[PDB]
RNA sequence: GCUCGCCGGAAGACCAAGGGUUCCUGUCCAACGUUAAUCGGGGCAGGGUGAGUCGACCCCUAAGGCGAGGCCGAAAGGCGUAGUCGAUGGGAAACAGGUUAAUAUUCCUGUACUUGGUGUUACUGCGAAGGGGGGACGGAGAAGGCUAUGUUGGCCGGGCGACGGUUGUCCCGGUUUAAGCGUGUAGGCUGGUUUUCCAGGCAAAUCCGGAAAAUCAAGGCUGAGGCGUGAUGACGAGGCACUACGGUGCUGAAGCAACAAAUGCCCUGCUUCCAGGAAAAGCCUCUAAGCAUCAGGUAACAUCAAAUCGUACCCCAAACCGACACAGGUGGUCAGGUAGAGAAUACCAAGGCGCUUGAGAGAACUCGGGUGAAGGAACUAGGCAAAAUGGUGCCGUAACUUCGGGAGAAGGCACGCUGAUAUGUAGGUGAGGUCCCUCGCGGAUGGAGCUGAAAUCAGUCGAAGAUACCAGCUGGCUGCAACUGUUUAUUAAAAACACAGCACUGUGCAAACACGAAAGUGGACGUAUACGGUGUGACGCCUGCCCGGUGCCGGAAGGUUAAUU
RNA sequence: AGGACCGAACCGACUAAUGUUGAAAAAUUAGCGGAUGACUUGUGGCUGGGGGUGAAAGGCCAAUCAAACCGGGAGAUAGCU
């Protein structure tokens, strides 16, 4: 079983964007990112102990940082870690 | 039996095969394969230490049973197979007790022939005694140098050994190549000669056929510049040389046998 | 016209990547002359 | 937006490599773009990549790499055993439809499948680092059976025509549906079963191998496709209603048959030839040590798990390799119509483009083309270039020859369209009906319907019927090299190199020889009908004299002669 | 059957013209040779500089080859400009 410090620091940030709200309306999904290390079980806990609903299954991608510049000199963007969640069409979180 | 190809096309005219019928069409006996692949005549350093080597077709080997040592238990053979990595061919024997294996196929030697090996085996083609026990005169085939380490000795297509003599410890015989050595008495030998005695005949025909088996063109010394070779240069075609192998020791006569643990056997050279 | 340089990854690592370089007493010579002269690319692996 | 033009075995659509945000949206036009730019693969901001089944990872190995000990080497290090890595190869499992501005075999709907872990129940000899089987393999050729796919008819919906005609043998469009599950067919292979025994498979084995009996002759394995189900579903021409003009919602007919047909599948088959055609694991089976109403094995059911990484976009290219938005290079897959032998070629479909400076003018001259009076190689180093020939069927064809060739020698005739033979022939395909039986995806008969050359005769149009594109110039004498090949990447493709064949010569196996301070390795898991070197160069007739010189081989009496003493 | 024949893909490079501060540091156009083989091609591997490899041209070994490239000896030496 996931100690519970560990589920306090997989979830990071809910993801909004037009997708994210058409996925939550029409397919009861939500979209958090999450850390870079988090494996999919470890997802699917948290979210069923942090916000205390029931999750159906948990689909995962990786999104690579861009590369930008800032005054003649490049930089690049972290990679981060973006989860599909889906919620068992009773819950609406 | 020797064919004559028909001149169709230019590299059929002179081409002359040498076809077995009784060969085995179907597959070989997959327990006595094993691999081996091609080397191109380079060495562990991978650096060319034999020329004219590379290509040709796939070949996997056949294990044959050159000590034959199985003694006592008579053998009769199965079928006559054709071989890619020897002149000579085959025979797949079948042991009295279930064993299978590979010999090479003495002249005369047919499917349904009984063999045997030891001291004890009657005087017929394809037997295998010690030369202590062989009469004097016979020709053999397959000749141990060592007790027990395996046949040497006139393994090619055709070839036979003569044994011209026997004192005591030590018998002599008379080699393809004509000089007469001294083997142990207590070594083996075939009784007969190997078979496929037709094999000399055969016409290649064209450059191709030579590279199916592997052989790669030989360019001629003469052909080269003086870095190449110590017979290049020249303004047109030159030699003014006494002629030599790439590396400079003359290559027409002169001798490079140097052995002096084994001069004890030769008791004439083949000359 | 076909040119000298045929990229291919696999090859490039096998080659010229660290853990060929520190194969060798003279690749790791190599990864040493890199980091006196302060290079912040060691190898092509960055 | 309408018209025009170009590609269509690609200039369309996918995958791999390689690249890395170039993808989509909003916004800006300084610089970048060979011009302008409101546009962009440009700047700025935001968004976008969803997997138990696809790939990697993973299990297994090839070439090869590394390599505990080890052997060898001044040191550094070299080689290599046990091992351990290494795909370009072997190994479990998913399809159809819908959806986003941008992902989808990943999301949604429907229907599936694989492996493993737990638990219950019912039976039960399980067990490997070992044995055996299997995996497991070439080139070419020939069909037969199919499908993808196409064409036509039927069916359904719509139409009745800007200019003569068009209710019909008329025009336009559609007529689609998967994996899986059941059946086990065309066809391919193989005799089956039961006992007893055994110098074999390192030990054992009930497994494999061998031997001897008895008995029965049909049993087993593999297998495209079809058919049934999946599916009363989905999709579906079109119609109706919105539109904020991009699109959104609703509804929804027919959904059949025949013929033709692959380079795809059966086929890792079959036939044949010589040049004789991976490995290991997964998988099946056998036992050893061992365990012993335990563990373990088999089956059913229930339940759980299938992690991680890739996934956007380009990909014959403006995004990869060429300094460029560069007429160059880049592996694999797909493969429609008419004509055609064809993946050639012409015109088109699906789909995609007009190549990021234009506008005029209509000199010389240059480039790429068209035609040319009379002549016809007079040109020129030279017929260089151009012109010309060019298809299919049939007739006919010389010297010479190694009897195969030469030979497509040379040369000649026919060729469009319409009608008849024959309302569509020879042939191919093949329904209904009828009759049998081991009864089925069966056998025989039967011929409806569909498709369909080639030929002959008659007529007919033009200057011309292989009408376009496409598509041999031919003959004679001679040098050289036998031939097919190879070569100076980028001024030389040849008479040069190679070659099969020939000869000499070395080499007896721990071979000669080569790489290597060495250990070793190649030669070769070969053995004188073999292997190395050298020259010559198919084949036919041949290959003369010289051993003084220089080499090499043999000899060993004498002369001379090193270290040593 | 065949290092057989004609001919696309594919692999080459015989002729001519153009181009020659090129569209291109070796191409384009029209013709041309092989096209089941001594063929061709993808991926990976091995051979290292007096060394490799070479159907042999002193060819090729990263647009470099009668001895590669990079660094060092090194400010080599230069009766020469
Ligand atoms: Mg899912
Ligand atoms: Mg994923
Ligand atoms: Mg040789
Ligand atoms: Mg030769
Ligand atoms: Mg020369
Ligand atoms: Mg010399
Ligand atoms: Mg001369
Ligand atoms: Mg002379
Ligand atoms: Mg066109
Ligand atoms: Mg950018
Ligand atoms: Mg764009
Ligand atoms: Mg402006
Ligand atoms: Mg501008
Ligand atoms: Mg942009
Ligand atoms: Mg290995
Ligand atoms: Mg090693
Ligand atoms: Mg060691
Ligand atoms: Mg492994
Ligand atoms: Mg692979
Ligand atoms: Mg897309
Ligand atoms: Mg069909
Ligand atoms: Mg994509
Ligand atoms: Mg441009
Ligand atoms: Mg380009
Ligand atoms: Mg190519
Ligand atoms: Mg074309
Ligand atoms: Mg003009
Ligand atoms: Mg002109
Ligand atoms: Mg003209
Ligand atoms: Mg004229
Ligand atoms: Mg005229
Ligand atoms: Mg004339
Ligand atoms: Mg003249
Ligand atoms: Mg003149
Ligand atoms: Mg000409
Ligand atoms: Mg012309
Ligand atoms: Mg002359
Ligand atoms: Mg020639
Ligand atoms: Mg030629
Ligand atoms: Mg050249
Ligand atoms: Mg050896
Ligand atoms: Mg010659
Ligand atoms: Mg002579
Ligand atoms: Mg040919
Ligand atoms: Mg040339
Ligand atoms: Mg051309
Ligand atoms: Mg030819
Ligand atoms: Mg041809
Ligand atoms: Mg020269
Ligand atoms: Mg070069
Ligand atoms: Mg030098
Ligand atoms: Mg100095
Ligand atoms: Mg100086």
């Amino acid at each position: 079983m996931i100690r519970e410090e560990r589920l306090l620091k997989v979830l990071r940030a809910p993801h909004v964007s037009e997708k994210a709200s058409t996925a939550m309306e029409k397919s009861n999904t939500i979209v958090l990112k999450v850390a870079k290390d988090a494996t999919k079980a470890e997802i699917k806990a948290a979210v069923q102990k942090l916000f205390e609903v029931e999750v159906e299954v948990v689909n995962t991608l990786v999104v690579k940082g861009k590369v930008k510049r800032h005054g003649q000199r490049i930089g690049r963007r972290s990679d981060w870690k973006k989860a599909y969640v889906t919620l068992k069409e009773g819950q609406n979180l | 039996a020797v064919v004559k190809c028909k001149p169709t096309s230019p590299g059929r005219r002179h081409v002359v095969k040498v076809v077995n019928p009784e060969l085995h069409k179907g597959k070989p006996f997959a327990p006595l394969l094993e691999k081996n692949s091609k080397s191109g005549g380079r060495n562990n350093n991978g650096r060319i230490t034999t020329r004219h080597i590379g290509g040709g077709h796939k070949q996997a080997y056949r294990i044959v049973d050159f000590k034959r040592n199985k003694d006592g238990i008579p053998a009769v053979v199965e079928r006559l197979e054709y071989d890619p990595n020897r002149s000579a061919n085959i025979a797949l024997v079948l042991y009295k007790d279930g064993e299978r294996r590979y010999i090479l196929a003495p002249k005369g030697l047919k499917a349904g022939d009984q063999i045997q090996s030891g001291v004890d085996a009657a005087i017929k083609p394809g037997n295998t005694l010690p030369m202590r026990n062989i009469p004097v005169g016979s020709t053999v085939h397959n000749v141990e140098m060592k007790p027990g380490k395996g046949g040497q000795l006139a393994r090619s297509a055709g070839t036979y050994v003569q044994i011209v003599a026997r004192d005591g410890a030590y018998v002599t015989l008379r080699l393809r190549s004509g000089e007469m050595r001294k083997v142990e008495a207590d070594c083996r030998a075939t009784l007969g000669e190997v078979g496929n005695a037709e094999h000399m005949l055969r016409v290649l025909g064209k450059a191709g056929a030579a590279r199916w088996r592997g052989v790669r063109p030989t360019v001629r010394g003469t052909a080269m510049n003086p870095v190449d070779h110590p017979h290049g240069g020249g303004e047109g075609r030159n030699f003014g040389k006494h002629p030599v192998t790439p590396w400079g020791v003359q290559t027409k006569g002169k001798k490079t046998r140097s052995n002096k643990r084994t001069d004890k056997f030769i008791v004439r050279r083949r000359s | 016209m076909k040119r000298t340089f045929q990229p291919s990854v696999l090859k490039r690592n096998r080659s010229h990547g660290f853990r060929a370089r520190m194969a060798t007493k003279n690749g790791r010579q190599v990864l040493a002359r890199r980091r006196a002269k302060g290079r912040a690319r060691l190898t092509v692996s960055k």
